[PDB]
RNA sequence: UACCCGCAGAAGAAGCACCGGCUAACUCCGUGCCAGCAGCCGCGGUAAUACGGAGGGUGCAAGCGUUAAUCGGAAUUACUGGGCGUAAAGCGCACGCAGGCGGUUUGUUAAGUCAGAUGUGAAAUCCCCGGGCUCAACCUGGGAACUGCAUCUGAUACUGG
RNA sequence: UUAGCUAGUAGGUGGGGUAACGGCUCACCUAGGCGACGAUCCCUAGCUGGUCUGAGAGGAUGACCAGCCACACUGGAACU
């Protein structure tokens, strides 16, 4: 408060932590799936959600949501993946991206279809 | 302690035009003298007087329109703890130019319109709206 | 040694240049010790194609500058046509 | 670049007529102009304050036929020139060519218009352009270039502005298919079914 | 003559016995242009009904503020409960520059042109009794120099 | 005519040497308070004429040695 | 090469994301806390404008979305421009060094302060007035600015000595 | 959640050395010098004109273009 307070200590500038620290400020970053299994959501969802345990090139290991109904991914298998968390999904905080290198996309949907991955329909 | 008799002074008009006092009293002091001189000619005050010898009182004679204090608002700017001066480019327009500052520049206590017809800065003591 | 050039300053297959007093070990569009005037080999015959200062470069001749061929071609020009 | 689908049913959309077809009709023959597109447009919509402000943005885009970035560019010019940022949008977008050529009469529409300033039939200041965004000037003359005149389109487009309310600040001879600016618009003239300063109000936010 | 504006509808409601019952109230304000307005906040159990108590309120209660020709005389600082309220005048062509709370306000005023920034809570109903406190407060020349005894030529 | 600055003596228990402290109200950057900052330099002495306190007038001269690169134009003031 | 002329024929050239609120745009059919969605609030357990499809919109356009990253909105580090009875915040109390601050009067200085002059503050970039590309983006002439720094010559109200 | 650091270290006299002033270097002498207005130590980093944002004060930044600095497989040295 007072000017002689500040001269003896400055207003200390908080800083904003990113909410994606493995991403290393990348926009998306390539991975391999150790492990792929479901969990439960916490209350009020109930659904098996699709989840995989990914090490990526810079060598941390992240958890991260398969997005779409139904999927192709293995163990050994690689993808890429990008932001942005699950809410109900406590500690999932990266999402696959659909349609890259061994990730499918979705085969039979029709629209959104560059989120998902998948091509026009030519006819 | 005592360490801004300056605005000791203007607390006294705020707080005595808010009261309706007539008049207030304080110690007097050459600075004090000016400032007041400044304020009558500007219309701010009804009158001012200094008394006695060893012990100088000043009183002021507050004004009043309509039932209602004439000093609208009377703010210190500069002060001990942070010493507050302007250039000719650079003197603050109160109220868009209905209230004044009181500046001390070179020449002496006088409005900002003064300094600026003079070409002069100074020391900025107060606003009066 | 000290030099008076041309500094190309335009756009692609567009060029302007500015007439540059420079050091002559200094690259073309880099350090430079004073600017003279300027040349457009485009502009149209109703416009200011050329302007020098004339009296500073005769300053700077006096100082021992060297002329570039272009520049003494258009110094040339500019005291043919005036 | 260009909207390319039907005309008429931007028309339905802002209730109102935008001139989109030359008027050899009345529109009421050619379109339900009363009711909203699509099979809900029956149901009339309670607008917010930012539904208007769009709907004025987009009726004075979808009169002058131009995209939102060409258009933000007209703003940000507008609001560095002097004066009303409103009038002067409305003047710079009353400058454009395909628009000085419609309203001198040589276009039935502005689309015919703009096809023939793009195919460079148009002649400025005695000089052929081909550009619809090119920004015409006071004392400027447009003509039809002489191998166009033979087109029995400006004939009928000329037969159709004379119906038509007639500029004030242009001057144009039909005979010769030519005219001028005598002056630079102004908002007196313009009509007052326009809220500029909605849209002033929608690009300061 | 008037101009009316709505500023806000909200939903309150009073817990009883059987359960919640649910009222409506409403802000708005009016005002002749020209430097004169008033604010009406009204409740009714039907919003049309609260709407109209509103206005109905907003006849009397009505100040009246020295514009500058369509602008302020000098910035003003408005304060109510937690909403703070800055507003200087503008050059002409400027347009209001404020929040639709305060727009409301400065319309039906007739203020034109005008520079304004909420501070705090943005809470509309305080921020109208801030914006009109602010503008009850703001003085004209001739009464200025009437207070002090000048003649206008001290401008 | 000659640029020089005036300060007083902080220590002179060097040879042919002195520490001056220059002492300077400047308005800081950003909150604007006038703080007084200091600069110590060191100060060809010669004779040891100098002592403690002492109010001293100075320029900036050749470099003398390792630190001293400003020489005693004169005394203007001595202490006690 | 730019630019110009001639010739055939609408011929060779439109996608992407949204439509529960914020925030412009909505109705059927699948499905039943499943499969899935999401920037925040939050949707789905047999009548879903929120999932998936279709028909309608709406918004951008040779682009459209999504991820990353900076400033703004954030007066949310508050110098301009915030707080500390109960929301986070007065040391348990006191003494006291360095530090910050200083009742009143006269003289003197001219450090802070103020005024004037001179030098410097590279060009480009950024503003204004004008030229050139068929317009524009680009290029370019002149001006302003370069919110500063430094050295002299004055003023002495205030502050410091 | 680094408080003490330094012995050519700080200064002096006299030789040597440099294009040149100097602990630059050497012998001897004095015993200092720096530091809470943050020395020493640790982590990070080329700097500036400028760029982006902002009503402004500020905040972030230093890709393209221009000025200065440093480097040339890693570590030293000198020659012309
Ligand atoms: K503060
Ligand atoms: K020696
Ligand atoms: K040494
Ligand atoms: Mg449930
Ligand atoms: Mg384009
Ligand atoms: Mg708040
Ligand atoms: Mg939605
Ligand atoms: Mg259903
Ligand atoms: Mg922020
Ligand atoms: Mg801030
Ligand atoms: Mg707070
Ligand atoms: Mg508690
Ligand atoms: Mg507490
Ligand atoms: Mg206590
Ligand atoms: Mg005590
Ligand atoms: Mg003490
Ligand atoms: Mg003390
Ligand atoms: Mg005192
Ligand atoms: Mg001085
Ligand atoms: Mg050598
Ligand atoms: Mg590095
Ligand atoms: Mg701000
Ligand atoms: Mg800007
Ligand atoms: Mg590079
Ligand atoms: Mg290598």
């Amino acid at each position: 408060a007072t000017v002689n307070q500040l001269v003896r200590k400055p207003r200390a500038r908080k800083v904003a932590k990113s909410n994606v620290p493995a991403l290393e400020a990348c926009p998306q970053k390539r991975g391999v799936c150790t492990r792929v299994y479901t969990t439960t959501p916490k209350k009020p969802n109930s659904a098996l959600r699709k989840v995989c345990r990914v090490r990526l090139t810079n060598g941390f290991e992240v958890t991260s949501y398969i997005g779409g109904e139904g999927h192709n991914l293995q163990e050994h298998s690689v993808i890429l993946i990008r932001g942005g968390r699950v809410k109900d999904l406590p500690g999932v905080r990266y999402h696959t991206v659909r349609g890259a290198l061994d990730c499918s996309g979705v085969k039979d949907r029709k629209q959104a279809r560059s989120k998902y991955g998948v091509k026009r329909p030519k006819a | 302690s005592m360490q801004d008799p300056i605005a000791d002074m203007l607390t006294r008009i705020r707080n005595g035009q808010a009261a309706n006092k007539a008049a207030v009293t304080m110690p007097s002091s050459k600075l004090k003298v000016a400032i007041a001189n400044v304020l009558k000619e500007e219309g701010f005050i009804e009158d001012f007087k200094v008394e006695g010898d060893t012990k100088p009182e000043l009183e002021l004679t507050l004004k009043y329109f309509q039932g209602k204090a004439v000093v609208e608002s009377i703010q210190r700017v500069s002060r001990p703890g942070l010493r507050i001066y302007k250039r000719k480019d650079e003197l603050p327009k109160v109220m868009a130019g209905l209230g004044i500052a009181v500046v001390s520049t070179s020449k002496g206590v006088m409005t900002d319109r003064a300094a600026r017809q003079a070409g002069l800065g100074g020391e900025i003591i107060c606003y009066v709206a | 040694m000290v030099t008076i050039r041309l500094a190309r300053h335009g756009a692609k297959k567009r060029p302007f240049y500015q007439v540059v007093v420079a050091d002559s070990r200094n690259a073309r569009n880099g350090r430079f010790i004073e600017r003279v005037g300027f040349f457009n080999p485009i502009a149209s015959e109703k416009e200011e194609g050329t302007r020098l200062d004339l009296d500073r470069i005769a300053h700077w001749v006096g100082q021992g500058a060297t002329i570039s061929d272009r520049v003494a071609a258009l110094i040339k020009e500019v005291n043919k046509a005036a | 670049a260009r909207y390319l689908g039907p005309k008429l049913k931007l028309s339905r959309r802002e209730g109102t007529d935008l001139f989109l077809k030359s008027g050899v009709r009345a529109i009421d023959t050619k379109c339900k102009i009363e009711q909203a597109p699509g099979q809900h447009g029956a149901r009339k919509p309670r607008l917010s304050d930012y539904g208007v402000q769009l709907r004025e943005k987009q009726k004075v885009r979808r009169i002058y036929g131009v995209l939102e970035r060409q258009f933000r560019n007209y703003y940000k010019e507008a609001a560095r020139l002097k004066g009303n940022t409103g009038e002067n949008l409305l003047a710079l977008l009353e400058g454009r060519l395909d628009n000085v050529v419609y309203r001198m009469g040589f276009g039935a529409t502005r689309a015919e218009a703009r096809q023939l300033v793009s195919h460079k039939a148009i002649m400025v200041n005695g000089r052929v352009v081909n550009i619809a965004s090119y920004q015409v000037s006071p004392n400027d003359v447009v003509s039809i270039r002489e191998k166009a005149k033979k087109q029995s389109r400006v004939k009928a487009a000329l037969e159709l502005a004379e119906q038509r309310e007639k500029p004030t600040w242009l001057e144009v001879d039909a005979g010769k298919m030519e005219g001028t600016f005598k002056r630079k618009p102004e908002r007196s003239d313009l009509s007052a079914d326009i809220n500029e300063h909605l849209i002033v109000e929608l690009y300061s936010k | 003559e008037l101009q009316e504006k709505l500023i806000a509808v909200n939903r309150v409601s009073k817990t009883v016995k059987g359960g919640r019952i649910f009222s409506f109230t409403a802000l708005t304000v009016v005002g002749d242009g020209n430097g004169r307005v008033g604010f009406g906040y009204g409740k009714a159990r039907e919003v049309p009904a609260a709407i109209q108590k509103a206005m109905e309120k907003a006849r009397r209660n009505m100040i009246n503020v020295a514009l500058n020709n369509g602008t302020l005389q000098h910035p003003v600082k408005g304060v109510h409960t937690g909403s703070r309220v800055f507003m200087q005048p503008a050059s002409e062509g400027t347009g209001i520059i404020a929040g639709g709370a305060m727009r409301a306000v400065l319309e039906v005023a007739g203020v034109h042109n005008v520079l304004a920034k909420a501070y705090g809570s943005t809470n509309p109903i305080n921020v109208v009794r801030a914006t009109i406190d602010g503008l009850e407060n703001m003085n004209s020349p001739e009464m200025v120099a009437a207070k002090r005894g000048k003649s206008v030529e001290e401008i | 005519k000659i640029r020089t600055l005036q300060g007083r003596v902080v220590s002179d228990k060097m040879e042919k040497s002195i520490v001056v402290a220059i002492e300077r109200f400047v308005k800081h950057p950003i909150y604007g308070k006038f703080i007084k900052r200091t600069t110590k330099l060191h100060v060809h002495d010669e004779n040891n004429e100098c002592g403690i306190g002492d109010v001293v007038e100075i320029r900036e001269c050749r470099p003398l040695s390792k630190t001293k690169s400003w020489t005693l134009v004169r005394v203007v003031e001595k202490a006690v």
